């Protein structure tokens, strides 16, 4: 009868408080039936309700409202490149989603709120007409009409008030630019507030490093064209006087280290003011204090300006706090990884003064182990004392390492099994286990490699590999032979410096050479060995047990993985067969890759590569023909088929070559040429020399964002391979070639392109100097480099 | 590990090591024991052995 | 003139047509994968290997590597995928008497339009450059530079009918029109001599298939299964060869091959980073058949 | 009917396997997360998860149950089950993997298990699970002392003598009764002997001579 | 090779501030809280300063400060002798 | 990308007086798509025209012949030859031709042979016409600063600050002299009434629409010349409203909800104007009730309507000039004279109609 309270129902996005104002009836009113029909009509006519039920339940109006139809479908009609999916998800994230009632007043509110939002973020997209289309049964269709005007592009970026620099110098280092990238320049035509703030911060940092300590940005106006397609950015900047540094005064608590702090400051008079030089001096003082255990210093530099003498001087307030001492180093989140694996990579020692640089070096060492997704560090000041720290390393375990089992079955191919187990942290220890296996009708490989880094706490690596290779003499003989080689290598490596590593080890190798073709270079070795193979007959069985002392060296300093730009990597691998083996020989291999940048942007890089190899026997023995060097192909001397640079086989008259498609087969298999024949197939040489010179450009036409994944290069390659034990003699086949002097020279273009299949490399090569017998390969595809 | 009446992992209510205090030699004392890893004395019903009645109440 | 020399000359002209069929079969798998993913964006790379056999002791193997860039675009009521692909093919083929080794560099532009109505059109244009070095019983065919150029456009029109929330039927028709430069050979030897010449020929291949996809999503074991039954038939077939030699004049008929293709794909992800893949492709009833390329790969992260 | 679903969940849980019983219990839980008759279903779900190797799901169900019922007669079972799920997470040689010894690996789970078993024994010493909880507390104290010994052995091998004596001093303060503290007393004597203090090495030698094993 | 640092950092100017009959709180303010202490009976603080730069010899300074039970320093023992 | 565009080329044609395309002359290389208020302004039948890059060319009104021609490389480094980027419109008086620029320089150039009489640096970039009245050239800059310059030296100077939003609209309202007071618009949707020779008389009036935030001002920027007639000023914000304001109180406004971003012409009763949605209309001086509307050219970016021989002349962005009848609002004629389009104010004066295209081509059109 008289209204005491008025209630409303289910107003999730709808407003309960507004509904009482939108109802003409208030609390403290008196209602008749006529009024209840009038309130039901007014509440339906607000635009926010579909069913209105008003109950006079005693003296309290129970108003049960059913809202407007729920969102059912949203229709997408975006064209023009608008990325419509982003716009709909942005409307859903900034407002209504599924299960949110959608009203009929919100047709104007969505058009208005989208218009405000576009003006607020600067760049104007055409407004979406989010018309609410009524449907029966409490459902609604949201028909979004898209005008589709898009990507208001930067038109001009104006610097106003500059009188000592060109506009293009300042535009060049901005994130936002009007320029169109071809292969050197960069620029974003999209408008973004964060990129404009970055561009203003780079503009101040530039003017501060050019000697202006009074540089002020008076205003930054971003204006929109009436067509809504152009964005204008103007910056009103005021320059100051040129200031030269006269002297730096350091004051505060320097903890007695003034004779070291004051020698990293006091720039000599005649140097212009630079802000990044002040930041670098502050960070060098903070690092020098950190070296003495001060891990919480307060270094504050403020400039004293002189407008009379036109100079800037620096006051550096250095407050070195207490020394912090590490009490516990905690590793947390390592369920499978042993603590010794994480703790041995520490360069911060427990029970020692805290070095923040040492903690970050430990964190970088845990990250470059590769066993953890994310590695963090928490400098927890231990409760209860000023000078004590617990360094807690949060890690996340990876399922790194996998078992790949492949099986195939063909009609020319039987069951081709492949198996690969790569396990880093085997049994959760620091051991790395690599197992490889391949079964095929022409190939059987197996390898078990067990490596222990940190065998000794200094960081030495003890590895052991057990290998078994078995290759059959396939039809169409190409000097091929039934090889079965198996053995075990034990290798102890030790770092003699943070860039230099030395390696030593022993290897037992067995070889079984069977079904070998009568040919001069192989038999020159076999004759050096006690065996004199039967001259016509292919039937052979050469079995050697070889005990080799292996040694090596690595100098590795390269600025980045995959696409190094600076530094040098020098690898040396050699072996000497020790007394007690069947055959005795020595090999030396030297790989050098040096990347020299000729630019501060690190894109114009000169790469010099050198691969040299040499090897002879000991006493009257020769180097084994199965351990010779090969060149050509994509890694070395590109533009020739893989393994075709060097000495070629000189074949004796054979009896069996299996079946070669060619009627001639190898030299005089069945009847054929009585004289010794010249192969065009490389048999390998005792020595090799390869020199590559590469020029490196930014991608010739690639999105700079992808330029790190794509290395575009051009290249000039040179390679020679020669025998050292070749005695000159008159043959009817291959000419006497012991000369390193013949060199094969090629030039071309090389592409390196990262892919989800690993580093994929494509190259086009033109061999402009080659010899007879050598094959040519114009296109190269490979993995790695 | 085991998904029967025995442990989902491994036995720790059977497998264990006896704990024995260290004696204090004359002229000195052991470090003061202020750890929160103190083991209270047991006086309840024994449930050790093959039997492990862990059915949900 | 020799029987081998004639077989080697016929094999050298047939190697092109086999490489063209192998590259078209490898290329269709990208469009298949791109449609089954329902669109992707950015850089992609794929690797494929296959083996084919034909009567007369002909066996060929091919490794194909594809790199490309793809871009998704929303326009009208369709999803538009537009991309550029660079392909490298390394192929070895032996006729019992004649064996060749072919390197192929292909550049292609592809566009797939997927309509919301339940249909799709795929258009690809491809230019392939082929360098071949080969082995020959006599020096007349010799070992030497063999360069060819192939231009082909593939157009596939198909429909996507979802018969369940996780099960689909795709009826598709693919037409590939190719153009290969005319060729002819005369023997280099002065003791033996013969000449084989073939008419210029444009191989046009029509394929009709019905692919069937089924999913079995267990509790965590997502299983995706697909199966396809297609028919590949010559509509414009291989050129006919004319041989003239000291044994006179003869005509050898070009290849007219028709084959049934069975394709099965399984992807079972039992858990995160624990997956089993299987591919099966088999052709039959042609003089040249794509033989059993069945492979399985199990990858278990510890 | 929900009574039919609870009876089929109990028959699958007792006669069958926990995997077939989790889905049947989840069918009750989905209708009633906060719904009535959802409290015994949560305890059945906690046992089914524990026995199904679903340790994070079992701990999340225990946390839901101890918030929904702060006081209940079977709260001793809920406290035993949290230490038991943490003890099954330690020994993470589960789900197809094993490790030779896991003392070295993160002790956080072992510390949480020790805290929950201790809080049960000091709160409810009259429960049927008190003796097993005390035996698990002895094993967990041996595991924590073996972890601090493994850290002391590394620091001895690296040459961190101040870290070794600070670790063995922490072990004597926290784990005086464990075998690993006896194993660690040699390391503390060696670490002092490598420094210029022999009086501390004589004191550790007197501790070892009084009793070590 | 890694540098091994252990103990507190001792300076020749702050060890001179330490005198007999000094409160242990003043010693802890002057040199920081000791990392190594005597946990057996007598309160004795060991300020060790040990540096091993990988290859070079061990630099060991041992400052033994014996504190009286009341908390006043009774016996400075400074050994700059290397280990 | 692609847009709805919303623009329909108008097919109907009645060129009873076929427009003579005459006296053409390419000035500079073009203003391009860059927004500019450059326009060919004539006094004495001498057209002074200007393009971006400092290119001032005086011209003949009866021909394409040039009475004077010049180029500017001054205060940006003489050796550099840096682009002045002229973007204020030529305004001519006193023997001095005033042109503003986006290098913050107002370059008064003498009528006789382009003597640079005074390059005065002003605070901010000049993007307004330099309306000269009372012996003061008044320039509104994009920094939101109204700058006064004396006709002889640019030494007479006073700065008035007008409110600037974070996202303004490009274009700066024209200072219109009324009672020796410039009734300037502004980018905060405020019709200021700054007196000349003073920084005062500013009856700050809010005419901006109130919907949204930055839809109050960045949607609605007054960038149209406040037209004074009968002692009443008229101003339009972009989505905001035509708001008649008196010049004796300034705080009383009556409006219809109509916005524009291009200039408009008041001939007594009718405020012929073009809406920011590209619609031509004639409104009553009292109220703003639509007398007629020509809505045929939606979204074509038309230019300021000019009255020529009783016809309303507008230019679209596709290079079509469209004569419209002012009695009923129907087209009398249409003709394309350019293919680069128009986005610049046309001038109708001395019996000549001139338009400068985006390529800098000046077209003179006779009805």
């Amino acid at each position: 009868f008289v209204v005491k309270d008025i209630h409303f129902e289910g107003l999730q996005r709808v407003a309960v408080g507004a509904a009482l104002l939108s109802m003409p009836v208030r609390t403290g009113d008196t209602v008749n039936d006529e009024d209840i029909s009038n309130t039901i009509r007014a509440l339906f006519a607000t635009g926010n309700f579909e069913d209105v039920r008003v109950l006079r339940d005693g003296d309290t109006l129970l108003v049960q409202v059913k809202e407007r139809p729920t969102i059912a479908s949203i229709t997408f009609s975006g064209n023009k490149s608008v990325k419509d999916d982003m716009l709909k998800q942005n409307l859903e994230a900034s407002g209504v989603r599924v299960g949110e009632s959608l009203d009929r007043t919100t047709i104007a509110d969505i058009e208005k709120g989208l218009e405000d939002f576009y003006y607020s973020v600067g760049k104007y997209s055409a407004s979406v007409k989010a018309v609410v289309t009524p449907l029966p049964r409490n459902r609604v269709d949201l028909k979004l009409v898209f005008q589709e005007g898009v990507s208001a592009e930067i038109q001009q970026i104006n610097i106003v008030g500059n009188h000592a620099f060109t506009t293009d110098e300042l535009i060049s280092h901005f994130q936002l630019r009007d320029e169109v990238p071809w292969w050197n320049v960069v620029g974003d035509r999209k408008y973004q507030k964060q990129k404009l703030a970055g561009d203003l911060e780079t503009l101040r940092s530039y003017y501060l490093d050019r000697g202006y300590a009074r540089f002020n940005i008076d205003s930054t106006q971003v204006s929109l064209t009436p067509d809504k397609k152009g964005i204008y950015v103007t910056v009103n900047i005021t320059e100051g006087d040129q200031y030269k540094l006269s002297g730096v005064e350091v004051s505060g608590n320097l903890a007695g280290h003034s004779a070291e702090i004051e020698q990293l400051t006091k720039i000599e008079p005649g140097e212009l003011y630079n802000g990044t030089k002040v930041t670098k001096m502050e960070d060098d003082i903070k690092k020098l204090l950190g070296r003495y255990g001060y891990a919480y210093p307060r270094v504050q530099s403020m400039p004293e300006i002189n407008d009379a003498d036109k100079t800037v001087k620096l006051r550096v307030n250095v407050d070195a706090g207490n020394r912090f001492y590490v009490r516990k180093i905690r590793f947390e989140g390592n369920d499978t990884s042993k603590d010794a694996v994480l703790r041995r990579e520490m360069r911060q020692m427990e029970g020692a003064w805290l070095g923040s640089d040492l903690v970050d070096q430990g964190k970088e060492r845990l990250n470059r182990l590769g066993f953890f997704e994310t590695v963090d560090t928490d400098t927890q000041r231990v409760p209860g004392s000023p000078d004590q720290v617990d360094v807690v390393y949060k890690v996340k375990e990876r399922n790194t390492g996998s078992f790949n089992f492949g099986i195939c079955y063909g009609t020319e191919s039987g069951v081709s099994f492949q198996a690969g187990v790569q396990q880093d942290n085997w049994l959760g220890t620091g051991y790395a286990v690599g197992i490889n296996g391949t079964k095929n009708d022409y190939q059987t490989y197996a390898e078990l490699s067990v490596t222990n880094p940190y065998f000794t706490v200094d960081g030495v690596s003890l590895g052991g590999r057990l290998f078994y290779n078995d290759f059959q003499a396939d039809d169409a003989d190409l000097s091929d032979y039934t090889n079965k080689s198996y053995g075990t290598d034990v290798t102890l490596g030790f770092p003699i410096n943070e860039y230099n590593s030395l390696r030593a080890g022993l290897g037992y190798v067995h070889n079984s050479l069977s079904n070998m073709q009568p040919q001069v270079a192989m038999w020159r070795y076999l004759y050096s060995m006690g065996e004199h193979p039967s001259t016509s007959d292919q039937d052979n069985s050469f079995k050697t047990d070889d005990f080799t002392f292996n040694y090596g060296w690595t100098y590795n300093k390269l600025d980045r993985g995959y696409f190094p730009t600076d530094g040098s990597r020098v690898n040396l691998t050699g072996k000497v067969t020790i007394p007690g083996s069947d055959n005795e020989y020595y090999k030396v291999t030297l790989d050098t890759a040096t990347y020299v940048p000729i630019d501060d942007d690190h894109k114009w890089v000169v790469l010099g590569r050198t691969r040299w190899g040499y090897g002879d026997g000991l006493g009257g023995k020769e180097m084994p023909f199965y351990e010779n060097f090969y060149a050509g192909g994509s890694s070395t001397v590109r533009g020739f088929q893989s393994n075709t640079i060097g000495p070629k086989a000189v074949y004796f008259p054979h009896q069996a070559s299996n079946y070669d498609p060619d009627y001639d087969y190898e030299c005089a298999t069945q009847d054929g040429a009585k004289d010794l024949c010249k192969s065009d197939d490389a048999v390998g040489g005792n020595a090799m020399a390869v020199a590559s010179l590469e020029f490196i450009t930014p991608t010739p036409f690639i999105s700079d964002k992808y330029a790190n994944s794509v290395r575009t290069s051009f290249f000039w390659d040179m390679g020679t391979v020669w025998d050292t034990n070749w005695d000159s003699s008159q043959y009817s086949g291959y000419p006497d070639y012991s000369d390193p002097s013949n060199i094969r020279m090629s030039a071309g273009i090389a592409l390196q392109w990262m892919s989800p299949l690993g580093p994929l490399v494509f190259s086009y090569a033109q061999p402009f100097k080659k010899y007879d017998g050598d094959k040519a390969e114009q296109f190269q595809f490979n993995i790695g480099k | 590990s085991r998904y029967k009446r025995q442990v989902s992992g491994d036995e720790a209510y059977l497998e264990a090591a006896p704990l024995a205090e260290l004696h204090a030699p004359a002229g000195m004392i052991l470090p003061v024991t202020s750890g929160d890893y103190a083991i209270p004395v047991t006086n309840g019903s024994g449930a050790v052995g093959k039997a492990l009645d862990i059915r949900p109440p | 003139a020799n029987k081998e020399a004639t077989r080697n000359a016929a094999a050298l002209f047939s190697v092109d047509y086999k490489a063209f069929l192998n590259e078209v079969n490898n290329l269709n798998k990208r469009m298949g994968d791109l449609r089954d993913i329902n669109g992707e964006a950015g850089a992609w790379a794929r690797i494929m290997s296959g083996t084919g056999s034909a009567s007369g002791g002909f066996s060929d193997n091919y490794t194909h590597v594809q790199v490309g860039v793809d871009k998704k675009h929303e326009l009208d009521g369709l999803d538009l995928f537009t991309g550029f692909t660079v392909t490298h093919t390394d192929s070895s083929a032996s006729a019992d008497v004649f064996s060749g080794k072919t390197k192929s560099v292909g550049a292609g532009l592809y566009a797939s339009a997927m309509f919301d109505s339940g249909a799709y059109i795929d258009l690809i244009g491809k230019y392939v450059h082929h360098d071949n070095e080969y082995t020959a019983t006599f020096a007349g065919l010799g070992t030497r530079d063999y360069s060819t150029h192939s231009w082909y456009a593939g157009a596939e029109a198909g429909y996507r009918y979802h018969v369940t929330e996780d099960a689909w039927i795709e009826p598709q028709a693919e037409l590939v029109y190719g153009s290969v430069s005319g060729k002819q050979f005369a023997w280099k030897d002065q003791g033996m001599h013969l000449s084989m010449k073939d008419k210029d020929y444009n191989p046009l291949i029509g394929r009709t298939g019905v692919d069937v996809g089924k999913s079995f999503s267990g509790k965590d074991w997502k299983v995706t299964a697909r199966a396809g039954l297609g028919y590949q038939f010559d509509l414009l077939a291989n050129g006919e060869t004319v041989l003239r030699d000291a044994s006179g004049e003869k005509r050898i008929k070009g290849e007219k091959d028709s084959r049934m293709l069975m394709s099965v794909g399984l992807n079972a992800e039992i858990r995160d980073n624990v997956r089993f893949g299987l591919e099966f492709e088999k052709s039959a009833f042609g003089k040249y058949n794509v033989d059993n390329a069945v492979c399985a790969n199990f990858r278990y992260s510890f | 009917p929900p009574n039919e679903i609870y009876a089929t969940a109990q028959q699958k849980l007792q006669d069958g396997n926990w995997r077939q019983a989790i889905t049947q219990l989840e069918a009750l839980d989905n209708r009633y997360p906060f719904g009535p008759y959802s409290q015994q279903v949560q305890l059945d779900l906690i046992y089914a998860y524990y026995k199904n190797a679903d340790l994070p799901l079992a701990q999340a169900a225990i946390d839901r149950f101890i918030r929904l019922n702060p006081t209940h007669p079977n709260i001793d079972y809920v406290m035993y089950m949290r230490g038991l799920t943490n003890m099954a997470l330690d020994d993470s040689a589960l789900q197809g993997f094993f490790g030779v010894d896991r003392s070295d690996r993160d002790p956080q789970h072992a510390r949480a298990a020790f805290s929950d078993f201790s809080k049960l024994v000091r709160g409810y010493p009259n429960s049927q699970y008190t003796t097993d909880a005390t035996k698990r507390l002895v094993f967990l104290k041996d595991r924590l002392a073996k972890y601090e010994y493994s850290v002391a052995e590394y620091y001895t091998e690296r040459g961190a003598w101040v870290a070794v004596v600070n670790r063995v001093e922490g072990m004597l303060r926290d784990y005086p009764d464990t075998q690993a503290t006896r194993d660690a007393l040699p390391l503390m004597e060696n670490a002092y002997r490598q420094m210029q203090m022999n009086a501390q090495a004589e004191k550790v030698a007197k501790i070892i001579a009084a009793n070590s094993s | 090779r890694p540098d091994i640092n252990q103990g507190n950092y001792l300076t020749a100017n702050d060890v001179s501030k330490i005198r007999v009959g000094m409160t242990q709180q003043q010693v802890a303010y002057a040199l920081g809280t000791p990392l190594m202490s005597d946990p057996f009976g007598t309160n004795t603080w060991f300020y060790v300063f040990r540096q091993q730069p990988g290859h070079e010899g061990v630099t060991q300074q041992t400052l033994t400060l014996t504190f009286n039970s009341s908390g006043v320093l009774t016996n400075i023992d400074n050994k700059p002798a290397l280990s | 990308e692609e847009d709805v565009v919303k623009m329909s080329p108008l097919p109907t044609v009645e060129n009873q007086f076929t427009p003579t395309t005459a006296w053409s002359t390419s000035v500079g290389s073009g203003i391009g798509n860059f927004y500019s208020n450059l326009h060919p302004a004539l006094a004495d039948n001498v057209v002074y025209a200007a393009d971006r890059a400092g290119l001032v060319k005086a011209l003949n009104a009866d021909d394409g012949k040039e009475i004077w021609s010049v180029s500017l490389a001054e205060k940006d480094g003489w050796f550099s030859k840096e682009p002045a980027l002229l973007s204020g419109g030529v305004t001519v008086s006193g023997g001095h031709v005033y042109i503003g620029s986006e290098k913050a320089q107002v370059y008064a150039l003498n009528t006789s042979d382009g003597t640079v009489a005074w390059q005065t640096k002003v605070a901010g970039e000049a993007l307004s016409r330099p309306v000269v009245s009372d012996g003061l050239v008044l320039i509104h800059t994009s920094n939101g600063q109204l700058q006064a310059l004396n006709e002889a030296d640019g030494a007479v100077k006073w700065t008035v600050n007008l409110d600037m939003p974070s996202l303004s609209l490009r274009g700066e309202s024209a200072p219109t002299t009324a009672f020796g007071a410039a009734v300037v618009g502004g980018d905060n949707g405020r019709v200021s009434a700054v007196l000349m020779e003073q920084g005062q008389m500013i009856w700050q009036q809010r005419i901006s629409q109130a919907t949204g935030s930055t839809e109050i001002d960045r949607l609605s920027d007054v960038d149209t010349t406040p037209v004074v007639v009968n002692g009443v000023v008229f101003a339009l914000a972009y989505n905001g409203n035509l708001t008649a304001l008196d010049l004796r109180s300034g705080q009383i406004m009556w409006k219809r909800e109509l916005g524009s971003v291009n200039d408009f012409i008041v001939d007594g009763n009718r405020i012929y104007l073009v809406d920011q949605n590209d619609r031509v209309m004639a409104l009553t001086i009292d109220g703003g009730v639509t007398l007629w509307t020509q809505s045929d050219l939606l979204h074509r970016l038309l230019t300021s309507p000019v009255l020529y021989n009783g016809n309303l002349v507008v230019g679209d962005s596709e290079g079509y000039l469209h004569w419209i009848n002012v009695e009923d609002g129907r087209f009398v004629a249409q003709q394309k004279v350019d293919s680069s389009g128009f986005q610049t104010e046309p001038v109708a004066a001395d019996g000549k109609l001139l338009i400068q295209a985006k390529d800098g081509t000046v077209y003179s059109i006779t009805r």
